[PDB]
RNA sequence: CCUCCGCAUAAGCCUGCGUCAGCUGACAAUUAACAGCCCAAUAUCUACAAUCAACCAACAAGUCUUA
RNA sequence: GCUACCUAAGAACAGCUAAAAGAGCACACCCGUCUAUGUAGCAAAAUAGUGGGAAGAUUUAUAGGUAGAGGCGACAAACCUA
RNA sequence: GCUAAACCUAGCCCCAAACCCCACCUUACUACCAAACCUUAGCCAAACCAUUUACAUAAAGUAUAGGCGAUAGAAAUUGAUGGCGCAAUAGAUAUAGUACCGCAAGGGAAAGAAAGCAUAAUAUAGCAAGGACUA
């Protein structure tokens, strides 16, 4: 029954997570420049 | 031209002209059965189909009467020893019909060894009725 | 298992070599220079515990003291971690009140 | 409930030249000035009066290091193209080669000619061989009872530093037969298919 | 799912695939009823000239003679095409030696650049 | 015609083809614009062919006869290039004294680096552009933690790299 | 050494053909091919 | 002998039983008409469902621009 | 991106009986009454049969919204990525 | 005799010194349309908890503060390149912030140069041994 939670969608995904999203807020700023610290490769989703 | 900014067009403007192309194209032999007048070229992804016709016809002075393209996706599959994915490149193929009944097909390209080979010559395997033992002695 | 099956590469030591040779001198430095210059003062290394000797809490808080400014963010954090640590231990855990 | 922990799958998904080829002039056995002198106008040191007693010498004694698979020495005492011939179908199994005084006077027969020597000397001495098994039994010759062996051996040489080395032993069709082998042979016949037929 | 592979006009839905391109430049617009109106002005012309005739080659002969690096500086360039100019009338107002004021009004515009290559 | 995709007929099979040296910078530099202008499509045109020659033995799994040629061509290409590019840049210089073709402008973006931000042409004024003006080319002052840690990351591996380089001439010494 | 059908003689390499000039390749190519442009390039904004 | 199966579109995935030679590597491939990517503005306009829309039946009252 | 509720604009509902129905029987569809199986399973809640609804307070695709002492809740302390 | 065992530098730690072409904020990496600033809290200690505690040297743990209790706590004044480090389970998480896991924030690796069996199953009875015994 559970599981399956992850019903793969790129316009939520983009929405959600995204590049313009992240920068839309101070925190979101906060979350890529700990990725960027970090090393991430993948900044945003 | 690719990766050069493009200076930005305004009604009643100049006519914009490149004068040393960028583009580098092949002229590849087709995967499937293609019609006599169709010539396969693999083309830079920011070529379009006008700028491969207007190249065509200017570099090589060649008719062209369609041309077509399509985006081809380079496998992500493979992956190093690291199990990192290694990408194969996307790369646009373009299929030109000539004109006036011109006709092309891919043309047929491509249609201290001494004594290696001398001492492969000379090798004197050894016989059956010699059992093994080294017939170099002249016992 | 845990044992070796060669025998490690030889290691030579000079016993004659400069630093060695050299070692310990002007240790008296005071007693035979009419104390000018106090043996400590031949001391190279931190900043913060030339010449001086202490616990492991007395050491960090000296070296919060003296460098903490130009501790780098993560260290500097780490020091203040490891001070308020070493307070609760030192302070409220042993065998001895 | 307590959820299932996954292992990470990396555990489980783990997989996994100074020699020349033959001869230029092969001698045929029952006028070489020009190469004499193309050896000795780059060479500057030669006789040829005693070049068989260095050759006898050099033949001996790399025979003899066949003897105890002095491989290091073998190396410059033969070409490389005769080294493995000499050291190949020997290799575990210990030969007992021994010489005893020649029946006549080694001489030369013929020389030819980026320039690689070559001498052609004709030997008809007297040799023993005992050729053993890695086991050590006797499977070829007996090391007691000498033979006599007639060799046309083939020196070259390079030509700056390298020296006069066996290249090649010529072995003419007129030749007696080798020593019998201790041991028989089965020779299998033509391997039949399932649809093929003896004939 | 995929963070690490590189977003291309393959991977959205209908509207995201449309939308993304290559990054081939612009021709034209979209007019009402999406109709494409391609500009012929916003499409390269390449000036291809006329090879006959044309002795350079792909490759040079290598017996032609190694020299030494020289790469052409503002001084130089000033040099060889202003001095002589300057000199021949200052024996003897800098637009009648080449200086323009301002690139604006000149075809191919030096600064901002806009001419391709 | 198409045949100018093909070495000459002759030339196909051969196990080598032979060919010139690659145009150097300072053998073009003599050259004048229109000459640079045709040889800039002698070389394209034989650029074409190679690369249609290494297509079409990676096609046939068979080695690419004499592929050093391509490099050549490479080479006098981006010589080519460089010499075009050299008296442009001189010429704008002279009448301009910019050292760049492009407008751009140091620029501190929202993370707080600097950037050499290069202009993009527009048609309306940046103060009416709705998408230029929502780039945000200011940092707000909790980046600045963050760019001190991450000049302290840099500082790290900096110290980490030159204690192993003194580390390894100390061994050195020691080995010799 | 022989010079192959793709080689340039050693004279046609070196003739120096430059002529120092304040015209980019462009405009001096645009004059040598008899190209003729009227249009007026409008101006554009940067940034 | 068996199948609410199958074929397409959407969404998702991204080369993931095409060829070749040794699961790996190389080589190839999906070609726009379908679909997406639109619209020059200012204003002024636009009461009258749908249900085969014609009767009949209502209530829950229902995507509606020219100068 | 599950789920609860909501917003926008969509879509589906055979056949028979009945007539404009939170109507009957019953497909698709939704659910999950009872039994058996399964219980490291096909499945971190399934299978087979049986059963409830099936033109509605229905089901459902798409996009958007509500966020943690908060949301949402036909109150089960239910749900808010097992 | 199999599996295996081993290895030494890849690097790291702590100091000192020194201040360190093109594309991309729209669905990032897409050529081109009319707006920031604002007390940290709490864990924890007080054996609960509620005020409170808990984000050079010397003067001095002094004056002071404090459910005057846990505890907190001055100032005047004084003047000041190296390694008895690690050496691949260590040392950085690091071969890499990669693979992989997660919708996301985020988490985050591994690695390079004996045991177990087989030769040779097993004999009444038993913490498997000990005293022994010719055994
Ligand atoms: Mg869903
Ligand atoms: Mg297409
Ligand atoms: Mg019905
Ligand atoms: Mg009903
Ligand atoms: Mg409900
Ligand atoms: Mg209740
Ligand atoms: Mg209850
Ligand atoms: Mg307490
Ligand atoms: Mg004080
Ligand atoms: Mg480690
Ligand atoms: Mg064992």
């Amino acid at each position: 029954a559970r599981g399956n939670e992850y019903q793969p969608s790129n316009i939520k995904r983009k929405n959600k997570h995204g590049w313009v999203r992240r920068l839309s807020t101070p925190a979101g700023v906060q979350v890529i420049l700990r990725r960027m610290l970090k090393g991430r490769k993948s900044l945003s989703h | 031209a690719r990766n050069v900014v493009y200076p930005l067009y305004r009604l009643g403007g100049p006519q914009l002209r490149v004068f040393r192309t960028n583009f580098f194209i092949q002229l590849v032999r087709p995967g499937v059965a293609q019609p006599e007048d169709t010539v396969q070229f693999r083309i830079p992804m920011e070529m379009t189909r006008v700028d491969l016709r207007n190249y065509l016809e200017g570099i090589y002075n060649v008719p062209v009467a369609a041309v077509r393209t399509r985006v081809q996706h380079g496998s992500n599959k493979r992956r190093d020893h690291r199990n990192v994915r290694i990408k194969k490149p996307d790369y646009k193929v373009a299929y030109v019909q000539l004109a006036h009944g011109q006709t092309f097909t891919f043309p047929d390209l491509f249609p201290l060894y001494s004594m290696l080979e001398e001492e492969r010559q000379q090798r004197q395997s050894s016989d059956p009725r010699r059992g093994g033992v080294p017939s170099w002695f002249g016992l | 298992i845990g044992i070796r099956l060669t025998l490690p590469p030889p290691k030579v030591v000079d016993r004659w070599n400069e630093k060695r040779a050299m070692f310990g001198v002007y240790d008296n430095i005071g007693i035979l220079g009419n104390f000018e210059k106090h043996p400590k003062e031949l001391i190279r290394g931190p900043i913060w515990l030339r010449g001086w000797k202490g616990n492991e809490l007395q050491r960090c808080i000296r070296k919060r003291k003296m460098v903490g400014s130009r501790m780098f963010a993560d260290d500097l954090h780490n020091l203040n971690k490891r001070i308020r640590y070493l307070y609760k231990h030192f302070n409220r855990h042993g065998k001895f009140r | 409930f307590t959820p299932p922990i996954y292992q990470p799958k990396f555990k489980t998904e783990k997989e996994f030249l100074a020699c020349t080829a033959g001869i230029f002039d092969a001698y045929v056995p029952p006028a070489s000035q020009v190469s004499i002198r193309r050896i000795k106008d780059y060479d500057a040191n030669f006789k040829i009066k005693d070049f068989p007693e260095k050759a006898k010498d050099i033949f001996i004694e790399a025979h003899l290091c066949l003897n105890n698979s002095d491989h290091d020495r073998l190396h410059t005492l033969v070409t490389e193209h005769c080294f493995p011939d000499m050291t190949w179908d020997i290799k575990y199994k210990t030969v007992r080669w021994s010489f005893v005084e020649s029946l006549e006077p080694s001489h030369v027969v013929q020389v030819r000619c980026n320039v690689y020597g070559q001498i052609t000397v004709r030997m008809h001495t007297r040799q023993t061989l005992a050729i053993y098994d890695r086991f050590g039994r006797l499977m070829y010759g007996q090391e007691d009872v000498p033979k006599d062996v007639l060799e046309y051996v083939v020196f070259e040489k390079q030509l700056p530093y390298g020296s006069w080395r066996m290249h090649t032993k010529i072995v003419p069709p007129w030749a007696p037969p080798k020593q019998p082998i201790l041991k028989t042979v089965m020779i299998p016949g033509p391997q039949l298919k399932p649809e093929e037929e003896y004939e | 799912a995929d963070r690490m592979s590189k977003w291309t006009s393959k991977r959205g839905p209908r509207s995201f695939r449309g939308r993304k391109g290559r990054g081939a430049k612009g021709i034209g617009f979209l007019t009402s009823g999406w109709r494409f109106v391609q500009i012929k002005e916003m499409v390269p012309e390449f000036v291809v000239p006329d090879l006959t005739g044309f002795k350079l080659k792909p490759y040079v002969s290598y017996l032609a003679p190694e020299s030494e690096e020289t790469p052409l500086t503002a001084a130089q360039l000033f040099s060889e095409a202003v001095a002589p100019a300057i000199e021949k009338d200052f024996k003897d107002n800098l637009e009648k030696y080449g200086f323009e004021p301002t690139q604006e009004g000149k075809l191919f515009q030096l600064y901002p650049r806009n001419f391709l290559r | 015609g198409l045949e100018e995709f093909f070495d000459d007929p002759k030339n196909w099979g051969q196990e080598k083809v032979k060919s010139g040296a690659a145009w150097t910078c300072q053998q073009l530099r003599n050259k004048s614009n229109e000459d640079l202008h045709k040889l800039w499509y002698v070389l394209l045109k034989e650029r074409n062919m190679l690369l249609t020659l290494e297509q079409e033995a990676k096609r046939q799994r068979l080695p690419m006869p004499s592929p050093e040629r391509l490099d050549k061509v490479v080479d006098s290409m981006d010589a080519l290039d460089k010499v075009v590019q050299e008296r442009e840049d001189a010429l704008r210089l002279l009448q301009t004294g910019q050292e760049r073709a492009r407008p751009g402008a140091w620029r501190r973006d929202i993370f707080g680096r600097i950037i050499w931000h290069k202009f993009k042409q527009w048609v309306i004024p940046w103060h009416l552009n709705k998408r230029y003006n929502r780039k945000r080319f200011f940092a707000l002052p909790y980046v600045d933690h963050f760019l001190r840690l991450e000049r302290e990351k840099r500082a790290r591996i900096k110290a980490r790299k030159e204690n192993l380089e003194r580390k390894k001439a100390k061994i050195l010494l020691k080995k010799f | 050494w022989i010079d192959g059908p793709k080689d340039t003689s050693v004279e046609d390499a070196l003739e120096r053909t430059y002529v120092p000039c304040l015209k980019t390749l462009q405009e001096e190519v645009m004059e040598a091919m008899g190209i003729k442009e009227t249009r007026k390039y409008k101006k554009v904004y940067w940034y």
